[PDB]
């Protein structure tokens, strides 16, 4: 249930792409993470979204 | 230090504006192996550059100077590769306090008319509130790509006490607030310079840190406070 919590850019103001789980629209979609505060619906890589969810 | 041979020309990051090529020339790009850029930061002289801790820079990352348009293959840009990363240990991962690392390079930038030194302050200047500052980088223009050509915008320096009545107790000591006022540092610009023009020089007053997480033009953005860290800059260098 950890693809269940939000995208969280959070307040850094780096430029990170990363990867979500969209519960909505039920994909791994990629989104810019600032670089700190983010929670575990966070991933590196779309195979490694996918590869622990879907 | 802190006097570009280029002179920045401002109108008086978001609403923002584009730098004339080469005018802030410590101005670094830090980019991964695959070359893309994740944040900036600033020379202090030829063999060091500072930027934000929770940019995580490694040596695998490069500094790149001399750089204005990053669509660009006209400009003599230097890829400079890093030989050891100085994270400050009271960088709290909690709090965003203490935002600063320092980054030695592996060999020298060569410094030129578009490449040299922004100033270091003393620990105990004062930047007063409501003073005019800039501060400049390649973060997005709006809320995706981050922009080609380097950006720049104009922004008063807070007081915490105001900077407080938006963010309350996640501002501290080692922070300093600028802008709410129409524009805003965003994605991409952590580790850059706020800098703010000391008799006739620049000098480094804030590491690009924290904000709004939409990049509002109506909050404060959030800075290092450089005089807060400049005692530990000098004792890294003075040591390594």
């Amino acid at each position: 249930s950890i693809c269940s919590e939000p995208k969280k850019v959070g307040r850094c103001k780096g430029y990170f792409p990363r990867f979500y789980f969209d519960s909505e629209t039920g994909k791994c979609t990629p989104f810019i993470y600032g670089g700190c505060g983010g929670n575990g619906n966070n991933f590196e890589t779309l195979h490694q979204c996918r590869a622990i969810c879907r | 230090c802190g006097v570009p041979a280029i002179q920045p020309v401002l109108s008086g990051i978001v609403n923002g504006e584009e730098a004339v090529p080469g005018s802030w020339p410590w101005q670094v790009s830090l980019q991964d192996k695959t070359g893309f850029h994740f944040c900036g930061g600033s020379l202090i002289n030829e063999n060091w550059v500072v930027t934000a801790a929770h940019c995580g820079v490694t040596t695998s990352d490069v500094v790149v100077a001399g750089e204005f348009d990053q669509g660009s293959s006209s400009e003599k840009i230097q890829k400079l590769k890093i030989a050891k990363v100085f994270k400050n240990s009271k960088y709290n991962s909690l709090t965003i306090n203490n935002d600063i690392t320092l980054l030695k390079l592996s060999t020298a930038a060569s410094f030129s008319q578009t490449v040299s030194a922004v100033c270091l302050p003393s620990a105990s200047d004062d930047f007063a509130a409501g003073t005019t500052c800039v501060t400049t980088g390649w973060g997005l223009t709006r809320y995706a790509n981050t922009p080609d050509r380097l950006q720049q915008a104009s922004l008063p320096l807070l007081s915490n006490t105001n900077c407080k009545k938006y963010w309350g107790t996640k501002i501290k000591d080692a922070m300093i607030c600028a802008g709410a006022s129409g524009v805003s540092s965003c994605m991409g610009d952590s580790g850059g310079p706020l800098v703010c023009k000391k008799n006739g020089a620049w000098t480094l007053v804030g590491i690009v840190s924290w904000g709004s997480s939409t990049c509002s033009t109506s909050t404060p953005g959030v800075y290092a406070r450089v005089t807060a860290l400049v005692n530990w800059v000098q004792q890294t260098l003075a040591a390594n």
